[PDB]
């Protein structure tokens, strides 16, 4: 199917505390491959999935070179905000930055991405164009000008079409029977009285690789959307995810519900009801 | 592999 | 600033089933900034060299951790993830149950 590739930059300052945290980790679909943390020993672009361990030592004395550099650029670039922001240097600050490439199966691009923010706020980010900016706020318009005029854009784009792509691709060659594989849900429904009157059924999917799943709920057909819980997909620690859907329903009206699960491992969605 | 973009700054 | 409060849930790797072996899961998300103190809990007292996933974060730009250890579930004991956070006041605990 589609695939993407994404690294994750996280820059915190901690006045007091030495310089900045530089983290960083890089993903393709929902699985990491590596990370850098400049609090490390001995930082390093270290590898985190079994495939990207084949590629030589000038992959990762290059990618460690890489992140120094731009742990140095995030350490200045948080100074630089302070100013932008007119705020005092004894705060802590954190700037995040996300890029990356989507390819459809034919590994051709189909779109990129350059986003940052600031104190968990967006601050400016390359439009889908990969030509132009759209700025937060009047700051990051300083930022957009200086970005302008330096044809930054146009640098990002060359990335984004070139080398993403292709080192997305290698990977999904390298990594073809982890990556190219998805795991179907584990399904099943749970019943627990919560009184005389009601009762709770969670429809509980497990096991599933990648996370992106849709668990719904109906009554006599139709979606219960504002009467379902539903909890966030987690991560189960060996590749795979979780989650559940829960409505609580009238005793004696468990046959009229129904829970509905899409999941690109399955061939056809399941429909699925609790078998006392 | 990542994005090299020496030189460029908020 | 803005700051986001944690999302906690704390469940296991696999169904749980009494003297197999098994891994206990924290999952944190949701939360800015991203200084966040977690400790998982057997009968209320800390487990020592629990692990956690590298930092990282979603398209709303909140952080998410996972924390894990490795463990044999009982009937008798209990188990906890205990979080600390900036938007907290005092530490929040969550208990596990094997149903959630």
């Amino acid at each position: 199917g589609s695939h993407s590739m994404r690294y994750f930059y996280t820059a915190m300052s901690r006045p007091g505390r030495g310089e900045p945290r530089f983290i960083a980790v890089g993903y393709v679909d929902d699985t990491q491959f590596v990370r850098f943390d400049s609090d490390a020993a001995s930082p390093r672009m270290a590898p985190r999935a079994p495939w990207i361990e084949q590629e030589g030592p000038e992959y990762w004395d290059g990618e460690t070179r890489n992140m120094k550099a731009s742990a140095q650029t995030y350490r200045e670039n948080l100074r630089i905000a302070l100013r932008y922001y007119n705020q005092s240097e004894a705060g802590s600050h954190i700037i995040q930055v996300m890029y990356g490439c989507d390819v459809g199966p034919d590994g051709r691009l189909l779109r990129g991405h350059d986003q940052s923010a600031y104190d968990g706020k967006d601050y400016i980010a390359l439009n889908e164009d990969l030509s132009s900016w759209t700025a937060a706020d009047t700051a990051a318009q300083i930022t957009q000008r200086k970005w302008e005029a330096a044809r930054v854009a146009e640098q990002l784009r060359a990335y984004l079409e070139g080398l993403c792509v292709e080192w997305l691709r290698r990977y999904l060659e390298n990594g073809k029977e982890t990556l190219q594989r998805a795991d179907p849900p584990k399904t099943h429904v749970t019943h627990h009285p919560i009184s005389d009157h009601e009762a709770t059924l969670r429809c509980w999917a497990l096991g599933f690789y990648p996370a992106e799943i849709t668990l719904t709920w109906q009554r006599d057909g139709e979606d219960q959307t504002q009467d379902t819980e539903l909890v966030e997909t987690r991560p189960a620690g060996d590749r795979t995810f979780q989650k559940w859907a829960a409505v609580v329903v009238p005793s004696g009206e468990e046959q009229r519900y129904t829970c509905h699960v899409q999941h690109e491992g399955l061939p056809k969605p399941l429909t699925l009801r609790w078998e006392p | 592999a990542s994005l090299n973009l020496p030189a460029v700054s908020w | 600033m803005i700051q986001r409060t944690p999302k906690i849930q704390v469940y296991s790797r696999h169904p749980a089933e009494n003297g197999k072996s098994n891994f206990l899961n924290c999952y944190v998300s949701g939360f800015h900034p991203s200084d966040i103190e977690v400790d998982l809990l057997k009968n209320g007292e800390r487990i020592e060299k629990v692990e956690h996933s590298d930092l990282s974060f979603s398209k709303d730009w909140s952080f998410y951790l996972l924390y894990y250890t490795e463990f044999t579930p009982t009937e008798k004991d209990e188990y906890a993830c205990r979080v600390n956070h900036v938007t907290l006041s005092q530490p929040k605990i969550v208990k596990w149950d094997r149903d959630m």
